[PDB]
RNA sequence: UCUGAUGGAGGAUCGAGUUGAUACUGACGUGCAAAUCGUUCAUUUCAAUCACGUUUAGGGGCGAAAGACUAAUCGAAAAG
RNA sequence: GAGAACUUUGAAGACUGAAGUGGAGAAGGGUUUCUUGUCAACUGUGAUUGAACAAGAGUUAGCCGCUCCUAAGGGAUAGCUGAAAAGUGUUUAAAGGGGUCCCCGUCUCAAAAGGGAAACAGGUUGAUAUUCCUGUGCCAAUAGUAUUAUGAGUUAGAUGGUAACAUAUAUAUAAAUGAACUCCUUUACAUAGGCUUUACACUCGGGGUGCGUUUUCUUUGCACUUUACCUUUAUAACAAACCUUGGAAUCAAUUUACUUGGAGAAGAGGUUCGUUGAACUCAAUUCAAAAAUUUGUUUUGUAGCAAUAGUAAUUCGUAAUUAUCCGAAGUGGUAAGGACUAUCCUUGAAAAAAGGAGGGAACGGCUUUGUGCUUUGCUACUCUUAAUACUUGUAUGAGCGUACCAACAACCGCAUCAGGUCUCCAAGGUUAACAGCCUCUGGUUAAAUAGAAAAAAGUAGGUAAGGGAAGUCGGCAAAAUAGAUCCGUAACUUCGGGAAAAGGAUUGGCUCUGAGGACAUUAAUGUUAACUCAGAACUGAAACGGACAAGGGGAAUCCGACUGUUUAAUUAAAACAUAGCAUUGUGAAAAGCCACAACUGGUAUUAACACAAUGUGAUUUCUGCCCAGUGCUUUG
RNA sequence: UUAUCCAUUUAUAGGGAUGAAUU
């Protein structure tokens, strides 16, 4: 497992053939905080976000043809 | 404060042993425990590491000697004799 | 408290299978086998540790990167810095002397 | 013992194997019986 | 009777040498040109400890001749020589300490170690810690020379025969008292099974002559011929004498 | 046993027919000079760090 | 020379365990047991203890020595 | 159930008491394992039970082991002996590999505790789990050509730092030219002692949740409150070593201890390894101050794994919802690491495998002349990782073990035998303590029998007035204190001891008093921890190491100096050994001692401070006379 | 010295005047 905080390294891992799905987590903290997953053949790489609207848009924005899990 | 008479470095050997072998064994571990001259370095810090090896905890040099002092009379007798000539 | 038990064939405290206690998010104890600590490699003339390179196992070591099995000086990683100074000054200032001895013969 | 030889198990099997008694239909027409306890194998 | 202790030693069973841990036999060079016409100098490259033996070896590194390469040598060490230091080996190697020369090229007097009884057979004589040989004496042709052995026998031996200038190390090893059974027993564990003792009078006439009897006396008289066979030689064996030296 | 480690902070059960173990065993006297000695050359090291000493009377202590 | 600390040597001491086996000449002696049980005792940094592997084979081995041990067999094993 | 003291269930009373009939393994066993039946015999009483009998079933691995390496060593080859059988194993070996003529080179086996490519967590069955499922990783391998793509380098091999040294973060730190020939390192190593760090363990307090006590008291007692491998895990911190600057006696730095310095100390600033593995604002983010990207201030996240899993709860058809999983510390038990010190007439394996270096052999591409070379005309090319396509024989992951017992009835003792039999884990109280005794988790309440009665006698214990060894071969057996603190301690002595000599006093509980540390502010004030000593009152049937645990001393004599060893199953000793002492042989491959039928071999990887053969048996003080006898030995 | 025997080695130069060093 590996954590990638640039916004563009996930989204440049994300257009690459290997990857296959992207696992979304969200949670309530104290505010609902979310998790990023792609899973690659190599290793699973997550990003953490904070907040909701740029969670939201990256998943929309995330390439479609590759499966997505939620796991709530 | 001082802890024994005589006995000195034998206090280990307790009452074992007979009084001359303890004394006859004292007079070589005293030398065989000691610090000598290092003559590479100069200083007072070369101790014995085997039974004829003696290494200076300086230089980490080290050189064949006697069995429980650095040198032995006979060795350096016959050094000097070389060396006269 | 909890007890544990060996895991890896071999139940002995060998000095290759020393253990390591670990608590499991299953909330059992449990044992992992350590792996056994590598010597550091040693210079070729004073047989000190040379610093700037790992110490691991062959195996390990195999697997490390280039950069951390080196340096990079003359006779980096297999001797270390003031021995390679000396044996400059040694081989400059020895050849000096057989050159002015050359040159004192006449 | 827990770690055998590929031999010593077939061996094993096949002494387990031979541990059967006679089969009924036959026996309208045995005695190298054994236990497992009483006498062993040595093999 | 059966077997007796003495003879089963020959076997070599239990009586091997313990030599696990032993670092290899003490040997010079072997005879080359160099040493034959000239002086090669080898490097000593560490003095290590050999379980075995008192005498602490000489890790000596040489640069081989006839090809690229370093050769090892293990030497045994005379007083005096420590790492780093150079030897010379051979008919023109300089007389000092630790030098190997041939016995005709030291003069009379001098004190020798590593002696070759034959020439080329790279060490055989004046091996064990402390001991020296003194040369004492050259003949007249050369090509031989006289030596005095720490037996103190006089040997006649060739002139190119070669040895080590000094004595060898770790003298007075024996002034020190065993103190205890325990020292004894790890001296003996790493050289051979030869202790305890068990004096044969205290054994059974069965397995020894000097045993039986209802006193622990030997009975026979203790010095034996030279001519007795090999479970008959036991006491002092083809004694000149007996009792104490007056000289 | 709250209770009777509460008891023992305020010294009830310490006394001299309470004891099994030696003296040292029950204090190791080592231990004592150990901490003795760390609390003194903290001391002495804060003082010379802090100046209120010289180093020659640091060593001297 | 004397005093107080520090230090941690020794085939040093006590002592469980381990390894043994002093005494009761206890029990048992048609035994739980072809050598056990109970209490007592010796031993614990070393000539220490244990395991596996390996070597030595019978007029031979091996023995810190008791004619000990060498598969319940030893002043010459066991099998034919 | 026909039948129940010994089958099952519930309740109770108890035991085992983390040195366990608790969990894992090895040797050995071999199906005893599981389920369903079942009782002829066996299960020394019963028996419906069972390790019995019967029928079925059950053991899943690239990561756990073997397999590989080498050790003590075994077998074999060449020889050489021998009638052979066999004995030895390089003693006249032309004995596999490498590059490309030369270099190296007997083979093979021997470790399931040595060395060693790589795995974790949760879950799952009647029986298997680091093997199955889920998820997340790691190791090794991956041929040739051609395409792409990733990175470097170049108009033939990169760059920073004074230095210690550092730098490739591409999905992925993959590439930083390098032959022959070399030289190193890792693998790779004893013991003792303390100091220290970390993890685990234990414990204390707070918050939440559930349960329990509740005649009375109790802001209460108990349980849960978790987080693996992997990410060079990044960083942080620390012991060390090294570099730069610095230039030391009024010597200084510094440890528990000693260690260190003009061969360069302290101070200041750095580098690296190793410990560990989210520490430290660690990362990202918000806000202010530096410029054609730096420093201070918030939020988020158990750093990713990760909560989706576990755990403890509350509900809902009967599979789902919900809430918690966080604020601080102390003790030092175990394990490992570190830096050290000390000991040795003891110096405490090897190889497979892997790495570093020294050295500098070879050199672009397209086309062309002439006999790999000189040549003319042009330049955007060489390495490295990944993917795809085709060719290549089918272009990932072999085989074997894996159930169960491990003794209490699965092993060996003729047996379901009070015997023997190797290793790891190791809670609480009291305490020096892994002792004893009691307890929690786990296990058990079973032992070739039960009930009743309870005399003799036996056996294993208790207690006994007064006397106190009169008993007896003999104080055999038993009794006597025995912990700790304070005091006191003789003869003798090898000066080390004797010594716990001998011999006294005290000890509980309660209420107090005193001493012993760490952390910040502008010389003075606050916050907070450990149990350890000392002293005083009071108190009680004068008792308090209350049980447990736990020396009897002294005066002498004999023997052996001591530690040690011994007749397995009648003798543990004064016997053996021992250090010390003395004597003897031997200068070597034509030697000494010994083995062998021969060949050959052990000591010997040896060399007189050695090897071999003897006697005596620490120390102290001695060791007298006899060479006629018998031995041994020397000359001719 | 040729039989025979012994020793050493990688059978590695014919006799007289503490760097490496190989193509």
């Amino acid at each position: 497992p590996k954590q990638i905080t640039d916004i563009r390294k996930f989204l440049k891992i994300s257009r690459k053939p290997d990857t296959t799905a992207v696992i979304i987590m969200k949670k309530k903290s104290k505010t609902v905080i979310t998790k990023l997953k792609l899973r690659t053949k190599k290793y699973l790489y997550t990003m953490v976000f904070a907040d909701r609207k740029k969670a939201e848009r990256i998943e929309n924005s995330l390439l479609p043809s590759l499966k997505r899990i939620y796991y709530p | 404060s001082r802890r024994t008479k005589k006995v000195g470095l034998t206090g280990k050997y307790g009452t074992r042993y007979g009084s001359s072998l303890r004394k006859q064994i004292k007079k070589i571990e005293l030398m065989q425990h000691a610090k000598y001259l290092c003559t590479f370095c100069g200083k007072t810090a070369t101790k014995r590491t085997c039974v004829g090896i003696w290494k200076c905890k300086k230089c980490k040099r080290k050189v064949c000697g006697g069995a429980w002092s650095l040198t032995t009379p006979a060795a350096v007798a016959a050094k000097s004799t070389i060396i006269r000539l | 408290a909890q007890r544990v038990h060996y895991r890896r064939h071999n139940h002995y405290n060998t000095k290759s299978n020393k253990v390591r206690p670990v608590r499991t998010p299953g909330g059992k104890l449990t044992i992992h086998v350590v792996k056994k600590k590598a010597g550091k490699p040693k210079c070729a003339d004073c047989k000190t540790a040379i610093q700037g390179v790992k110490a691991l196992r062959p195996a390990d070591n195999y697997r490390a990167r280039r950069k951390n099995r080196t340096v990079a000086r003359a006779y980096g990683g297999s001797i270390c810095a003031r021995c390679i100074r000396e044996r400059i000054m040694r081989a400059f200032l020895f050849e000096e002397q057989k050159c002015v001895r050359q040159v004192l013969k006449e | 013992g827990s770690i055998k030889r590929f031999r010593l198990k077939q061996r094993l099997g096949k002494c387990r194997r031979q541990n059967r008694p006679v089969p009924h239909w036959y026996r309208l027409k045995n005695t190298k019986r054994r236990h497992w306890r009483r006498t062993k194998l040595g093999l | 009777g059966r077997v007796i202790r003495g003879q089963r030693k020959g076997r070599g069973s239990i009586f091997k040498s313990h030599n696990h841990h032993r670092k290899g036999a003490a040997k010079l060079r072997h005879l080359d040109y160099c040493e034959k016409k000239g002086y090669i100098k080898g490097l000593v490259k560490d003095i290590i400890h050999d379980p075995g033996r008192g005498a602490p070896l000489a890790k000596v590194i040489f640069k081989r001749t006839e090809k690229y390469g370093k050769k090892e040598e293990l030497i045994i060490a005379s007083e005096g020589m420590f790492t780093g230091q150079y030897i010379s080996c051979g008919t023109k190697a300089p007389l000092s300490v630790g030098n190997i020369l041939p016995i005709g090229k030291m003069p009379e007097g001098t004190l020798i170690c590593n002696l070759e009884h034959r020439t080329g057979n790279r060490g055989t004589l004046v091996k064990a810690s402390g001991c020296y040989a003194t040369v004492v004496g050259q003949s007249e042709d050369g090509k031989k020379t006289k030596v005095r052995l720490p037996s103190g026998a006089k040997k006649t031996i060739d002139a190119k025969a070669r040895a080590m200038v000094g004595v060898v190390g770790a003298g007075g090893r024996i002034d020190k008292p065993i103190l205890k059974a325990g020292v004894a027993h790890h001296k003996y564990r790493v050289k051979r099974n030869c202790w305890p003792k068990v004096r044969g009078v205290a054994m059974n006439p069965v397995e020894h002559p000097h045993g039986g009897g209802n006193h622990q006396h030997i009975g026979h008289p203790s010095t034996v011929s030279r001519s007795a066979p090999a479970g008959q030689k036991v006491g002092l064996i083809a004694a000149r004498r007996t009792g104490l030296l007056r000289g | 046993v709250r209770l009777y480690k509460l008891a023992k902070r305020k010294g009830r059960h310490m006394g001299i027919g309470k004891r099994k173990g030696t003296k040292n065993a029950r204090t190791n006297q080592k231990t004592l000079w150990i901490k003795r000695q760390r609390v003194l050359r903290r001391l002495l090291k804060r003082l010379r760090d802090s100046k209120k000493v010289d180093r020659h009377l640091y060593h001297s202590f």
